[PDB]
């Protein structure tokens, strides 16, 4: 293998397809001969030759690995880079890219575990992608909402609530101050709740919110299914509805019906909020598995306008933020950022980070994304000693009040606890929050 | 305790099952939203029979659900309702 | 415990107290430093269905004090007194708005 | 966590889904408050207590981790048997069953690796399912 | 017959359907033989054996009857109770249900007369079925009316009347306070008024009484048709009319028909009303046809979020309005409950309590039935001496001055009276009402 | 009651809707004060007078009592005459007009029992109503069959056979030569055997034993659903096979679907075969219920080509068996035939004779059904003690035998076993099956 | 015979004389006993086709007395004399509201 598909002086083309992959080789296999079996695994190589393979450019259709180098401070595991021609995907499909790229070489033997780290999307094959339904700066401008990180609320309990009473504690946060609400996960369409009584009472909650603060509220309904046709039985019904987003969960509903449904979404302008459901099955170890700014690249092709990533490792966050946001970002291994990515004029993807946050997290939360960014506040809102609405404005005035001050020029790391104090004293919603949760 | 329970606890020790009980106030019961009981952990037919005597009696006004327990794999045998409200 | 009252909000810093010509000063210093472009925009209602509101005079292009604005925000509220008015930024690289914050309530 | 989620003497319904996860948990974790972990982040589970809660039957849908038991011949690894109700799921959706059962579990901090082995769907949860356009015996047939 | 087909050792399976039948057997034939004949013909059972029998297991497609009792205080009439495998069942069909079970037995020659008293739907069966379109909880969210049962009123003359003066008659009922009018069995589409005229008519009757009141009004529009073509055109104009509910006649119409229109209802939220039209027909007889109890649990599962009950053996109706409501309904016999029966939170569907009742049994008819019903007043609404709106008003502060006087701790049964003759004191459109009907 | 609705002198319009009911009063209630309330709880009558009746002409809508006798050799048992107006009923609805008639009545309480014998439907009405799809004469013309009844047998097991072995069991009794094979009542789409593979392989068996034998073969492939949409899946794809024939259990599945599945069958050329499955929980009882004279009018109406109607009371089987085939039939009441009844062209239904039938029945079913009638051998054919082939063979060499001996002129009561006798010389398949079953 | 006159109703108990506080406390005492959640509501109109009114503070899950939910709606009447005042219940085994009648009209 190694004579064929280990090429360490071929430099890769623009229009090829790059793959940095994380391996440990059993013992007695040397890196070199490993990497070349990830390169054949990954692409051509088999076990025999066969006689139709000379009906064919063999050479052309290959996988090289062109670069093999040892993980820094971590005995038994290298980093190979592998280079694929343009000619072996389908245009349009990231199935096709999964199936191509991981779809056999993780079974490999020689290999005690691999992992995916980044993949370089040429720009020749970008182009043949919708992308996000909108991006960034069009779902700004479809919300009016400038200059501050968005923020959003998802609904507790998980299971149980009817759908009359899931609408009012949503109309109580959205009122409060909160720009969106959202679907739990595995909120779909059960005995207790069933979805088209949800969506019905829910789009009545968000035009009392939108009537009486005067500024545009939304809820991320749950339009995951069963099949593709209920998808999209649901997806329409909230446009008759005059919804302006729904969600996804495009990891385990898969990427055909996520790109069906972006698809969708850009056809009948309805903003597409993306959860990460079933992440850390995939992502979690270090050793063996995809890595999530992998998905995260894959999903800004298939199409979304937001996507969860986490609260805050930092650098490695803060690098895959970049990746579905910016244009053009450059090659930086300290954020785990292996290959130069350009982006070729394909709108970003919005951030959510999600879980475990509070109000004295916002000075922080601010500080590391920006205004780019949905902030969401589950326990954050509902855990309020005065309810969803006090609770709401509490978070709604921390992060004004947070936005201000980097604006003015504060340290919102140094001056962040003194920031939300100073609002505390004129927002007793907020003082009452600040009292319930510890200072982080 | 009546006699057509007694006979259906004997029964069941003899295969050797265990006993188990959960409990249901009038407004869950209508839910079937069933509340696990202080748990019998005898095989002895004395033992089984006093506690199960000493839960109707703290679990008074509510509905009293019998359990056959196969112990090998975990799983349900038997229901049967032992106690109502009235 | 208290319950939230009724009020209508106008999106970014609306729902911090209105803010004084030294705090407006202070937004207008950091989009100078981010280089974006100031514009005063006014209207009449304030309807979150619809995305326009007209614009006064001219977005302020090479705009080095945030004095400049503030006395177009000054002239503004003499012309148009009864009405709400609002002052958004413009990023020419990243081609979008990227401010827009209520400065005057009638 | 423990004295709501585990529930070793709760004896599972026919009707309920049942769930195997191996499981490592983080040095100084034990295995009981681990696994009681695993059912609360797989069904209900949250780090605050909201007032909405009180508006339903919490204990209803409430996944309980009835059975802990250590794998043999490897330390600090251990199987817990976490039973779901019937309501907790879609009809028909493979897709809800998943983001339900793994869609949060995996990425919880106390537990070092997690990995699931063994679903038991219940037959009241298998009839609302097609199956195989044609299976074994109609295949061979055609 | 008896050597296979008479099991009475064994014990149900809790997949299995169950089946309770009365029975007389014909002179000579003992209740064993004549049960296990039960068993064979519903399920199996033939006269002849042929060799296509040999291809196929034979015992697992056959019903047990594992239990036989003679009906107390009466002679030659037994109860047998038959198991079914789960197998036998299309998924989410009423129609091969009673298909399988009562589609022979009823004409077997040993057994002088048969009746179903009871089925148990396992609850593996029970998933495969939509069940009502919103059930009790949804239906009381979706037209705000908690705390009370609702009141309706069926529109006399039953026919005659035109379009326009029809809904002239709705809109006078519906002014004065009552929740829902609803069209006569037999309204469909004759030549004195065409449905869409009524339809149309009777839509403007609800928005004008409507506005008046405040309320959420409604009139259940018959969908009843000659195909299923013609039903779905209907209801469609019903909901493009922007109306609540609508009515269907299940046992005329047929099942088909009606789980094809609790799908639609269930599609496009629309509330679904069920007339039980021709019921007496089968479930009049004590010795023979099919009991209402087994009807109405049918129904439950083909779908409807109104079922009409009759108004009150007394016993027999508690026992089927609690299959009709709960999620769990204990076996009780005296109340006419064979089988334990578990709905797995498929919802409930509300009981309409219809037929020759006034003012004076409303007291009665709120201990009996409580909030969670509807009660129909045909003429006690307008048969009052001042017309349909003091009418109406004269049942509803009957209606609320009971539900009142039941919260309060008043007894209905002793103070019935005395609770209407002092709400008399102040409403003199319920004491010209109190005057007309005599007390019961 | 009796002064409006008892009216003794009146003569039946031609337009009227005529309907003969036996009654059994409580005793007390006189029978003309019990037939003018059965004609008042039919068509109009009320407990209460209201003023919206006066907008109306209420003479016009009012079912009028015109004849009340005694029925003979019974005690307090009678039958009530009564007259109801074109006007009433919805054009070409079934649905309609058992809505209108027995939606009420059968409950009434001053009536011990109802029981509604027969129903004239006037020519006014007959012709709003499509009919039979095809009828008698078109159906011969069809399949080519002349002279002779049509022979059929279904498939037992009951359940069980994979589609395959089906299929089999089909190819064998229709190479042997019977004209027809069905379905069974409630092989609908279960586990064991999935409908489209079934419809697959029965398909594949009718081409082979056609392409055999050189005569038209086909199988009544059961159609019904639980949704008229799922009705309609499986009736198109019978269309596609090219099936001539589809089958219908009317009752179970109701006539709005019966009536929508006969419209279809019209438009696609498709022959409805109609089985009376669930009957006799209505019709057994001669106290209470609807005869089956009554039902067996309304699928003529509703459409069907081929009903089952029995095998032999006999008078009355032969009564409505000239009310299925014929286009007038006088009223005869031995054979139970209570009004006359034109039918104004609609074509005739083929009665179908089935169960518990074999080989020395042969003779006696041709001399009461005749040349235009299905009999169909269940047991009769794959009970033959050499399989399904030479059972059919037995069974058409026996139809043959007796449909040449009739027109030879030959007694079929006297001589009918005689002639089989003869037959069985020649034939061995039959005289192994006149072996097998004694002479009746 | 008398002709009604035409006026705007509130579902339960509307078409009763206005509940007094004794009668209030009544029916709080029965959804103490049922097992109720009391939950007080506010709102400017009263329009059918809105589902939702604003919620003041939060339902009273702990209740006992029912003073506790009558100092409540004295609150409430102070601070929104202008609005309708509701009391709502909650059933949390049922999962359901189950109770919904008005209390103050302004």
């Amino acid at each position: 293998y190694k004579l064929t598909y280990y090429t360490p002086d071929y430099t890769p083309k623009d229009t090829d397809l790059l793959a940095a992959f994380r391996f440990s080789p059993q013992p007695g296999v040397p890196a070199d001969e490993a990497g070349a079996a990830i390169a054949a695994e990954s692409s051509t190589g088999t076990w025999t030759t066969v006689w139709t393979d000379l009906l064919t450019d063999m050479d052309r259709y290959k996988g090289k690995c062109y670069h093999i180098e040892p993980v820094q401070g971590e005995e038994n595991s290298y980093f190979a880079f592998i280079a694929y021609p343009l000619d072996l995907f389908e245009e349009g499909s990231v199935t096709n890219i999964l199936t191509s790229i991981v779809g056999n070489v993780f079974g490999f033997k020689a290999i005690r575990s691999l992992r995916l780290e980044d993949i370089r999307f040429p720009v020749a094959l970008v182009k043949t992608f919708q992308g996000p339904p909108h991006g960034i700066q069009v779902e700004r401008d479809l919300l009016n909402k400038y200059g501050r990180p968005m923020l959003g609320c998802t609904i507790k309990p998980k299971l149980g609530l009817s759908a009359k009473n899931y609408g009012r504690a949503v109309y109580e946060c959205l009122r409060g101050g909160l720009d969106f609400t959202k679907d739990d996960e595995n909120i779909n369409s059960q005995p207790f709740q069933r979805w088209r009584d949800r969506f019905l009472f829910v789009a009545d909650a968000i035009h009392k919110s939108q009537a009486e603060t005067g500024e545009i509220k939304g809820h991320y309904l749950n339009v995951t299914a069963p099949t593709c046709e209920e998808m999209m039985k649901r997806a329409e019904f909230a446009k008759e509805l005059g919804m302006p987003i729904i969600m996804h969960d495009f990891l385990t509903a898969g990427f055909t019906a996520n790109t069906t449904l972006a698809k969708w979404c850009r056809d009948n302008g309805v903003l597409l909020h993306i959860h990460r459901a079933m992440h850390a099955v995939i992502d979690r170890q270090r050793n063996h598995g995809i890595h999530f700014r992998v998905l995260a690249k894959c999903l800004r092709l298939s199409g979304g306008d937001h996507l969860h990533s986490g609260t805050v490792d930092k650098a490695s966050t803060l690098g895959f933020v970049d990746l579905m946001r910016e244009d053009h970002i450059e090659a930086d291994r300290s954020r785990g950022v292996f290959f130069t990515q350009d982006w070729a004029s394909m709108p970003g993807v919005l951030p959510v980070a999600s879980g475990g946050i509070h109000v004295w997290h916002m000075p922080a939360l601010v500080e590391i994304f920006g205004d780019d960014s949905v902030l969401q506040f589950g326990g954050g809102t509902l855990g309020h000693p005065w309810g969803n609405a006090p609770g709401a404005t509490a978070n709604r005035v921390a992060l004004e009040a947070c936005v201000q001050a980097r604006n003015e020029g504060r340290d919102l790391y140094r001056e962040g606890g003194d920031i939300l104090r100073e609002a505390g004293k004129w927002s007793p919603e907020l003082a009452a929050a600040l009292d319930l949760w510890k200072e982080i | 305790l009546s006699s057509e329970v007694i006979t259906q606890v004997r029964s069941l020790l003899n295969q050797g099952y265990r006993i188990g009980t959960e409990h249901a106030d009038k407004r869950r019961f209508r839910t079937s939203s069933w509340q696990p009981c202080a748990p019998i952990q005898s095989t002895n037919e004395r033992q089984v029979l006093s506690e199960l005597e000493n839960c109707l009696s703290e679990h008074e006004g509510e509905y009293v659900r019998l359990l056959g327990i196969d112990t090998n794999t975990r799983s349900r045998v038997f229901e049967a309702l032992i106690q109502r409200p009235d | 415990m208290k319950t939230l009252p009724k009020e209508r909000r106008f999106e970014t810093f609306s729902y911090l107290p209105p803010l004084s010509d030294r705090q407006i000063a202070a937004q207008i210093e950091y989009m100078i430093e981010q280089g974006f472009h100031p514009l005063i925009e006014f209207n009449e209602h304030s309807n979150p269905e619809e995305f326009y509101w007209t614009m006064w005079k001219l977005p302020l292009f090479d705009c080095k004090s945030p004095q400049q604005v503030l006395d177009e925000v000054r002239e503004c509220r003499s012309e148009y007194g009864d009405c709400y008015i609002r002052v958004a930024g413009f990023d020419n690289i990243k081609q979008c708005q990227t401010v827009s914050f209520i400065v005057h309530r009638p």
